[PDB]
RNA sequence: GAGGACCGAACCCACCAGGGUUGAAAACCUGGGGGAUGACCUGUGGUUAGGGGUGAAAGGCCAAUCAAACUCCGUGAU
RNA sequence: AAACGUGUGCGCCGAUUGACUAAGGGUUCCUGGGUCAAGCUGAUCUGCCCAGGGUAAGUCGGGACCUAAGGCGAGGCCGACAGGCGUAGUCGAUGGACAACCGGUUGAUAUUCCGGUACCCGCGAUGGGGUGACGCAGGAAGGUAGUCCAGCCCGGGCGGUGGUUGUCCCGGGGUAAGGGUGUAGGCCGUGUGGUAGGCAAAUCCGUCACACGCUGAGACCUGAUGCCGAGAAGUGGAUGAUCCUAUGCUGUCGAGAAAAGCCUCUAGCGGCCCGUACCCUAAACCGACUCAGGUGGUCAGGUAGAGAAUACCGAGGCGUUCGGGUGAACUAUGGUUAAGGAACUCGGCAAAAUGCCCCCGUAACUUCGGGAGAAGGGGGGCCACUUCUGGUGAUCACUCUUGCAGUGUGAGCUGGGGGUGGCCGCAGAGACCAGCGAGAAGCGACUGUUUACUAAAAACACAGGUCCGUGCGAAGCCGUAAGGCGAUGUAUACGGACUGACGCCUGCCCGGUGCUGGAACGUUAAGGGGACCGGUUAGCUGAGAACUUAAGCGCCAGUAAACGGCUAAGGUAGCGAAAUUCCUUGUCGGGUAAGUUCCGACCUGCACGAAUGGCGUAACGACUUCUCGACUGUCUCA
RNA sequence: CAGUUUGAUAUUGGUGUAUGUCUAACCUGGGUCCGUGAUCCGGAUCAGGGACAGUGUCUGAUGGGUAGUU
């Protein structure tokens, strides 16, 4: 759930934070971690190409299984549901029944002690991973893989949810997060139920420096910079740019998906 | 107050090293100009 | 017993006044002054290079030099 | 001989003017000699000149051990050349692992030499598993280092002047690493069987069913018949850490390195190199200087005090680096001022005043936290008596599980609180230190950042809001490309644009420009085509029309929290002489003796207006403006 | 002028009615295996896409993003 402050201070007044009932334990699982060093939003040559990131919070990468595709008829158990920084969804622990132990993202329901199988013989309820053709029509899914064994692409965050719609040979329609139909093969695996945490997006985060911690850097607005800057830099008192508005670059506003990419015979409606 | 110059062996050998001078051969023609000139010195 | 919480030394900073102004100092001194558990200060090691970097954005900073650094060369430019 | 040495006295620093270390410097260190060059004077002296000498490591820091950010990179990919990236690997501490302490000595070195006592190095993987292995904040408890006191212990003294054989005065009352022991505290289930997983295996790890000791501050002994000590004593009590137990415990969200090493599982007599002098809040480093600046880390005593503030002192150091006089004006840093109290001035600039602990009491307004230390008022010294109350813990007994226990008992020591009376002064927070307060308006919600070196702000940022793009080899960005960031992320995510907490709201216009979508039809490049007309004497050859075609544009719809305006539509809500109003010192009311400023209204808005947001808003502000009280040399006026 | 973008043409093939289909060029930042201790690279092999895309030459449009100057 979430958690609102009392309007002690300045800062703290208005915000609010996640209340954390979910989480079993606060460590992780040792085996399962991974170093993972802030890169600043700069690339191989030190020069910034994302701007506004760096200065976050200290993190440590969970190894999770986005794949589930070789534990076909191995039972596992919920042992934990853990408190991932690296994604807004959390992490559960599955103890599979031959020793194995992997995370998965948590989906909604799924809670501590809980039976889940994977493979074509799965049952159909939160946590299980299937082919799209074992899956039927109508349910909610997530985590979809866009190739067979791909790995898990789609729906991944917290509250996400997809919703199957038709099985057409090889093709399936699926309605995306986004409200785009988009076909993927049959063959493709997704795990049932919609992704937990779903209150996340109404935190309020109250001060700048919770946004520092996440490793947001501040914004600056093009019409307060100078015309060198950016084209809607200048002029005497407050502008609004004097012109169309454009990226610091100069692009304008407008659609910038590749007309002529592959995909698009994959899409059947855009949002 | 801080003047520019706070002294350090160590990162006046891994800047203007001999060795750093012949990584690359736009600093090897520095090494050469300066033989041909005859400085005493001839790197950092 | 939480807090970009309060008062206040170290530390960081530079709002006011006087002095200094061929100065003790190519930016400081004296008395007040702001923050002082955080978006904080700091050491060491790395890294981004010139129409380029970096910038909580002043055309600011990039070796006392920046509306385009410095050095050599075109060059005894015009 | 003011400055060099010795002695005496006086003053200064003492969270440092003391003692160390890294970086940096590179012989400035010690002895002897010198006073030509240098020293802002002087010199017999020197961080200067000359000669000679001085730095001792199996255990300290680093290498021969490990790896992070990052660098280089065999093959390799990409790139006209130059070259860019990168795999295996290999480097890279600011981190991890790893064995010594005390005392003495020289002019110069000492955890390095010397003395004593210690310690470490000389079946099983490189493969699996465990461990190594980790944030921030907070309190309590137990200890120790240190410090203080003593009527006690040891050594001295009987006071130049009234008195000092006495609970009088002065000085000292220590001892490390290692070993033995295993306390306070903290942590932890054992075993049998099976076992899809841990690249092969595993008796190890993990998972399932069943049945049911480890570490650890400290105290004591040893180290110590030694060393140290004003060659004696070398005890007891109180106080007490920012140090240890502690990588502990509790809470919490922002969710907190790797590898080596160690353990485990199977597969099968010697101890090397570099540093060791000296300076290090500075006269030896960075500032051209023997420069009022800067320089990371460690040590951290007494009294008063909450304190590492502040005053005087300790350990210890300094008084050398131009002096001697002299009541001029004047300048600067301090000090005090009668009566008045901002009359000074652009402006209370500066100064003055308040300032501490305890107790009483505290408004409008409010987002219920706040405003608030609001405002305002009271007590404060010393002596005596009296009263209550912590901590510690010998002795006295009792108990056990018979100990480094326990439970009663309370000596001595030592905090803290409350009454009654008395005494002194002008003054009891007596020195140093140590908030001025109130009312209103403007802008910005707030804490923050900013023009290094004239602007710290109403500017930037911000949490919140909307719109636009992105279906993942994402969009966007660096790059010619590879390759990267975005991201080991996936529509509740990422990027771009504007507005800027919160509250009530965010009106009309799609004509222009841009953006999204549709393209019947018109126009249109290369390319295809080669009509027909020429040159030459069918062939070669020159120019070459009709026709064929895409995007784009003309065209049709939507879009304004798109750039924009208020015939396309003509400014709604809200506000309004305003950070905007020229005329203007608009008019009226309030404040003053007097108000071009200020506050509340009017509306003739030169030239407000709804996310380049409109109107308000508690709290906040080294921001701007006006007013009042306290206070003062700002002023009369010096 | 860079960049974005349109078409022709080469890489580029079979077959059917501008548009289907097939596999063999070509593309996979899809899976698994080897060089091999290896997230780069290459070679296999399954799984797809597919004569499309990418790239070379020619060509129309847009092009203050940049550059030279009046």
């Amino acid at each position: 759930g979430i958690r609102k402050y009392k309007p002690t201070t300045p800062g703290r007044r208005g915000s609010s934070v996640a209340d954390f009932v979910e989480i079993t334990r606060s460590t992780p699982e040792k085996s399962l971690v991974r170093p993972l060093h802030s890169k600043g939003g700069r690339n191989n040559t030190g020069r910034v190409t994302v701007r506004h990131q760096g200065g976050g919070h200290k993190r440590a990468y969970r190894v999770i299984d986005f794949r589930r595709h070789d534990k076909d008829g191995v039972p596992a158990k919920v042992a934990h549901i853990e408190y991932d920084p690296n994604r807004t969804a959390r992490i559960a622990l599955l103890h599979y029944a031959d020793g194995e132990k992997r995370y998965i993202i948590a989906p909604r329901g799924l809670s501590q002690g809980d039976r889940i199988e994977n493979g074509p013989g799965a049952d159909i309820k939160p946590g299980n991973n299937l082919a799209l053709r074992n899956i039927p029509v109508g349910t909610t899914i997530h985590a979809i893989e866009l190739r067979p064994g791909g790995g898990a692409k789609f729906a991944r965050s917290a509250g996400a949810s997809v919703q199957l719609l038709a099985k057409e040979g090889s093709m399936a329609h699926l309605r995306m997060p986004s409200g785009e139909i988009r076909l993927v093969d049959v063959r493709c695996r997704a795990t049932i139920g919609e992704v937990g945490n779903a209150e996340q997006s109404n935190i309020n985060w109250g001060k700048a420096g919770r946004k520092r911690w996440l490793g947001v850097r501040p914004t600056v607005r093009g019409v307060a910079m100078n015309p060198v800057d950016h084209p809607h830099g200048g002029g005497e008192g407050k502008t609004s740019g004097g012109r169309h508005p454009v990226s610091p670059w100069g692009q304008k506003e407008g659609r910038t998906r590749s007309p002529k990419k592959a995909s698009n015979k994959y899409i059947v409606r855009r949002r | 107050s801080k003047r520019t110059f706070q002294p350090n062996n160590r990162r006046r050998a891994k800047t203007h090293g001999f060795r750093l001078r012949m990584r690359t051969r736009a600093g090897r023609a520095i090494l050469a100009t300066r033989r041909s000139k005859g400085r005493a010195r001839l790197s950092a």
